[PDB]
């Protein structure tokens, strides 16, 4: 009868840099939701993140989350 | 006595100087035995810089009185520096103790642990124990993340001060030795409003506080409520169980919880025990009539911690907005209904959650509470009065809310926006009849006699 | 421990029975714990006795304190003899030996009390 | 004959190969969740509950196939169990969450048929093993009651027991018998002949999570947020064995291999997300 | 529904009206003092104040006749602890309250003590009401008047009704038959919840 959902709340809005509103479809797809970023360039951010791709939005803890707002500011110190 | 610390220093240094480079050997020696009262002398003194010259000569004696390459240093002397330091009324000399060298170090920290142990085995230095074990706070990660080491970090790769679990383990023994002598009311409180995040941690198996948790948690009341964290950390870690842990819960939730201290750390368990999964609508919608009954009763600066988790719960189980709004669906109970008014089927002072009928009920305290002195609390009822559009509502932005942020609030507005007065004031401020003006009086002057 | 004890003796636990076999507070639990658990305790903790038969100052100590605390649990039901009967068995292997198992020592503790004369005849030598 | 079954966790569901012990496809076409994947006994189509209270239906080769059959959302409320027949190949069952168990053929766009009768959370039910048990389903709620529907009268239940804890988990005998219904720590097998009960047993300091039977419908083994699991017999019911994990489980199955239904592994899903599969192979 | 300088005022009642646990006569004076200034407050803007009700029924048990016994309400019951209860002084008359009651008093008479007790159960009476009074709408009057009803039948026990006088008799006797008749009005008035009647959007 006690169930831990710590994970079970997941498919809401998130905030980012830019826009406010932000559901869960996949981490590639919100971040081409993601205004100014591309299909291409989202895959080479994911692998640049250590993010598995196979997750969804929603399911991603706050240090790797602001990882990804992190490396969305400065794309240069990270190679490119 | 500042002469004597400085020659009690330039000892000290030609102590180390002498360890350091090295019939005869037995005086060499006992200056060093001589030097162990003297620096019991001068710690019963700077008794601060005393401690210093102790620790610095403790690791000369491990350094070099011993031929092996093993650094032994003495722990019966060290376990009279131990005794001392406890029996010392100086509490900047236990400060100092604690974060400068046992807050540090490792060493110190198992063999102080070990000293402990010894000389509680053999109530002013009870407390002055007990504020030293609270002031040990944080448990380290892994035998990599031990790392420190004041002498001889060991070589030996499978040593005990080398193993995480043996440092745990004496740690554990300083614990239980004092909690089997016992300790006072006051000191049992804190050590179970800490225990969770810096004391339950430090057990290789704290069973034995599943035991003495689920004691003092069944002896009932706020010292249940502070060991409720206790018990769900066990069941988190190790997970022992209660026989009937939610009606136990049912029981706990009472008048006083609202006027609590600890209602904060007890509503952050409340939201998780209620934010598991595999719960019933008859035992949520038990838990939301039985808190709102307590609402009517509640202080404001609990009601906003509570009713934007009454959102949350009706978000995340829909079936108990029934609560939220009963439609009679027949004409026959129509007119049964507006022949004689509803009566309440949710029976207060019940025994099982899940058998109270607090489904068919109704959140009649909530739709009167919007009533409310307090114009946020009105809105914070309105919220659930008008629409579920936000996604969720955090507690921590209504946590830690009480009357004095409720105070510091309304004087960190503005120093005056231009206010609004009440005018025609009656003179009949204090008057007992005033039956010429047909006012009628205050109703203070009539219960009050001002002569 | 008592109601660690409990919980690990109705599912039938051994890592918790060994969390508590680990460990005055072995007397505090037995007079915690319950009646048709002491003998459930008492069958598995012949089996113990049966399967490793090395130190016994833990165990024995506790079957003792267990048949102080809750010994006439037992009698109250008694129907469980065999509980207690397959102790009685493994109580006579294990006085075989002491047929002569001092027979054992003491010309072997006089051998042991020539060496401690013939180490005292050398560190004065 | 096949090398396929299917997990959940989370919002997708999850097939594995027997063989291989491998993930053998994802699928991630849940709005959701996924709160059992079910696979007709023919062997190509699953059939899942999200917690949106839709259903999937689709189909899947023996790679990665994912061609989407139909689904429907007329529950407007998360379904939690759903189930084939085991004997035709078109109709299947889901309780919902809310009260409803409800009855569906493949072929329209309507459910067949609905019983009410549950107040609580509903939330397991299949169908009755027989061939004289031709048209029966039970259905375990959190209301503390299993109930049993004849499906040719769409009344009430033909059979109801109520327990004195939220029922976790039901499932009945081949033998068209009996039924365990798993309700906190113990669990009762009930006969359905004579609608007695028959025994309560518990060995679990946890409510036991799931229930499933062994190797030729002689044995049963109990899962509980113990991490526990444990074997009992079919006829003595006594203890026979268990094993403990490190996590609180929340799922289990043994599966066989082929003719004589001789069993491969045991997978258990945890409360930390671990699939573990102990093999036993002969 | 706000102000910068009022409704914080209402919020300063608040904090002294829900929190002192009376240790003092002097206290449960004060209490009663900002119990009919939150009266006044309130008044024809009918809002509704927990901690008033709470410390009402909190010193109607705490002037203990017999006992606080049990299933008292759902307000925190506390303890009289220098014996701060009614006597045996069923001659001692009830006065009206005087502000030099906010004076502390150790070496005070066990006369005085009965008399301000009794002033202090009849102003509460008086208090008790006037908020019925004000308080007959709030569709929670049960649920917020049924422990008042309670403590109320408790004290018109014969155990307590011995240490009472028939004056406090007589007003808690007009007490109970006004709220019955009042909890007879909210029980008929009372209906279940319809709240969001959405107006759908086009």
């Amino acid at each position: 009868s006690l169930v831990s959902g710590e994970k079970t709340n997941f498919n809401h809005i998130l905030r980012l840099l830019n826009t406010n509103v932000d559901g869960k479809q996949k981490v590639v797809y919100a971040l081409t939701q993601i205004k100014g970023v591309g299909r291409r360039y989202s895959n080479l951010v994911c692998k640049k993140a250590d993010v598995d791709l196979k997750k969804r939005a929603g399911e991603l803890t706050s240090e790797e989350l602001e990882r990804l707002v992190t490396i969305i500011q400065n794309p240069l110190a990270y190679k490119i | 006595p500042k002469w004597s610390l400085a020659a009690a220093e330039a000892l000290c240094r030609v102590f180390v100087r002498l360890l350091a480079a090295g019939t005869i050997i037995n005086w060499l020696r006992d200056r060093l035995s001589d030097y162990d009262g003297v620096l019991l002398s001068m710690l019963q003194s700077l008794a601060v810089h005393a401690l210093v010259l102790a620790m610095a000569v403790l690791k000369a004696q491990a350094q070099h009185l011993t031929d092996r390459e093993e650094a032994i240093f003495p722990r019966s002397f060290f376990l009279e520096i131990i005794a001392v330091v406890l029996e010392s009324p100086i509490e900047h000399l236990r400060g100092h103790f604690s974060e400068n060298f046992v807050k540090k170090y490792d060493d110190i920290r198992f063999y102080t642990f070990e000293a402990i142990k010894h000389f509680l085995t053999e109530e002013d230095v009870r407390n002055n124990v007990f504020n030293l074990l609270l002031s040990i706070e944080d448990v380290p990660e892994s035998n990599d993340s031990l790392e420190n080491f004041f002498i001889e970090r060991p070589p030996k790769k499978k040593h005990p001060l080398l193993s995480l679990s043996q440092h745990k383990k004496q740690a554990q023994e300083a614990w239980l030795a004092f909690m089997h002598l016992g300790l006072s009311k006051e000191q049992r409180k804190k050590v179970l409003e800490v225990m969770s995040a810096s004391i339950a941690p430090w057990f290789t198996k704290p069973e034995m506080l599943m035991d003495f948790l689920t004691d003092c948690y069944n002896s009932g009341g706020s010292v249940s409520l502070l060991a409720l964290s206790g018990v769900f950390y066990l069941i988190q870690e190790r997970n022992l169980d209660y026989p009937e842990f939610y009606t136990k819960l049912y029981s706990l939730l009472d008048a006083d919880i609202l006027h609590s201290k600890y209602r904060s750390r007890f509503f952050r368990l409340l939201d998780t025990f209620l934010a598991s999964t595999h719960l019933p609508a008859v035992l949520v919608a038990s838990f939301i009539k039985r808190l709102a009954r307590l609402a009517l009763n509640a202080p404001p600066s609990a009601i906003v911690v509570i009713v934007p988790w009454f959102y949350n719960l009706f978000k995340k189980h829909p079936l108990t907005t029934f609560m939220m709004h009963r439609v009679p669906r027949t004409k026959e109970e129509r007119e049964k209904l507006e022949k004689d008014g509803l009566d309440d089927p949710f029976l207060p002072n019940e025994t099982d959650p899940m058998e109270t009928r607090a489904i068919d009920s109704c959140l009649w305290e909530i739709v009167q509470l919007q009533s409310h002195y307090h114009p946020n609390v009105a809105t914070i009822c309105k919220i659930i009065s008008e629409q579920f559009t936000k996604q969720a509502y955090n507690l921590e932005d209504f946590l830690d809310h009480s009357y004095g942020s409720l105070l510091e609030a309304e004087m960190t507005k503005e120093v005056k926006k231009p206010p609004v007065i009440e005018f025609m004031i009656p003179k009949h401020i204090f008057t007992k009849a005033a039956p010429e003006e047909e006012k009628k009086d205050s109703l203070l002057v009539s219960l009050w006699d001002f002569g | 421990l008592g109601t660690v004890l409990n919980q690990a003796l109705r599912t039938d636990d051994s890592d918790l029975l060994e969390s508590c076999l680990q460990t005055l507070i072995i007397q505090n639990t037995i007079n915690r714990m319950d009646s048709s658990l002491a003998g459930t305790l008492l069958s598995k903790l012949a089996a113990r006795m049966h399967r490793r038969p090395g130190r016994a100052f833990g165990l024995m100590r506790w079957i003792q304190w267990t048949l102080v605390a809750h010994g006439g649990a037992l009698v109250t039901q008694p129907d469980l003899i065999n509980r207690l009967t397959e102790l009685s068995r493994v109580l006579e292997e294990r006085s075989r030996g002491l047929s002569s198992l001092l027979a054992l020592k003491g010309k072997l503790d006089m051998l042991d009390a020539q060496l401690k004369y013939r180490k005292a005849l050398k560190m004065a030598g | 004959t096949n090398d396929l079954f299917a997990v959940t966790a989370g919002p997708r569901v999850e097939i594995f190969s027997i063989r291989k012990r491998e993930p053998l496809k994802t699928i991630g076409r849940f709005d959701s969740e996924a709160h059992c994947g079910e696979i007709r006994p023919d062997g190509r189509v699953l059939v899942a509950g999200e917690d949106t209270g839709r259903m999937q239906v689709f189909d899947v080769g023996q790679g990665t196939r994912a061609v989407i059959l139909k689904t429907w959302h007329i529950h407007k409320q998360p379904v939690w169990v759903t189930k084939w027949s085991p004997t035709e190949l078109t109709t299947l069952m889901s309780c919902s969450d809310d009260k409803t168990v409800r009855l569906w053929d493949l072929p329209s766009n309507d459910p067949t048929r609905l019983f009410t009768g549950h107040t609580d959370y509903v939330r397991c039910g299949a169908f009755m093993p027989g061939s004289a048990n031709s048209n029966l389903l039970v259905s375990g709620s959190y209301d503390e009651t299993v109930r049993v529907w004849d499906a040719r009268a769409p009344g009430g239940a033909v059979m109801t027991f109520k327990h004195a804890d939220p029922i976790e988990d039901v499932l009945p005998l081949p033998s068209g018998t009996t039924l365990l219904a798993a309700s906190g720590n113990a669990i009762s097998v009930l006969d359905l002949v004579a609608a007695k009960p028959l025994r309560l047993i518990t060995n679990h300091q946890k409510t036991v999570t799931s229930l499933s039977l062994a190797s030729q419908g002689r044995r049963v083994v109990s899962g509980s947020l113990d991490g526990h699991v444990k074997v009992f017999e079919t006829t003595s019911w006594n203890v026979v064995a268990g094993a403990k994990y490190p996590s609180p489980i929340l799922s289990l199955s043994v599966i066989t291999a082929g003719a004589s239904h001789d069993d491969r592994h045991l997978a258990v899903g945890m409360q930390s997300g671990v699939l573990s599969i102990r093999t036993r192979l002969s | 529904h706000f102000h910068q300088v009022c409704t914080p005022a209402m919020l300063a009642i608040a904090r002294y009206l829900g929190q002192k646990v009376p240790a003092a006569l002097s206290d449960f004076a004060v209490g009663i003092y900002l119990s009919i200034l939150a009266l006044q407050y309130q008044d024809f803007a009918k809002r509704y104040v927990p901690e008033m009700m709470n410390f009402l029924l909190n010193t109607l048990c705490a002037l203990a006749p017999e006992r606080a016994k049990s299933k008292l309400g759902n307000f925190p019951v506390h303890e009289p602890p220098a014996g701060i209860r009614i006597k045996d002084a069923t001659n001692t008359p009830i006065r009206q309250l005087n502000c030099g009651d906010c004076l502390r008093k150790d070496e005070l008479s066990p006369a005085e003590t009965s008399s301000l007790q009794i002033a202090i159960l009849s102003t509460a009476t008086a208090i008790l009401k006037s908020a019925a009074d004000t308080w007959h709408k709030l569709p929670a009057f049960i649920e917020s008047f049924q422990p008042a009803l309670s403590v109320a039948q408790h004290l018109l026990t014969k155990p307590n009704a011995s240490h009472l006088p028939s004056s406090l008799t007589s007003k808690l006797n007009d007490l109970a038959s006004h709220l019955s008749r009042l909890l007879q009005l909210s029980r008929l008035s009372r209906r279940p919840l319809e709240l969001h009647h959405h107006r759908p959007l086009a």
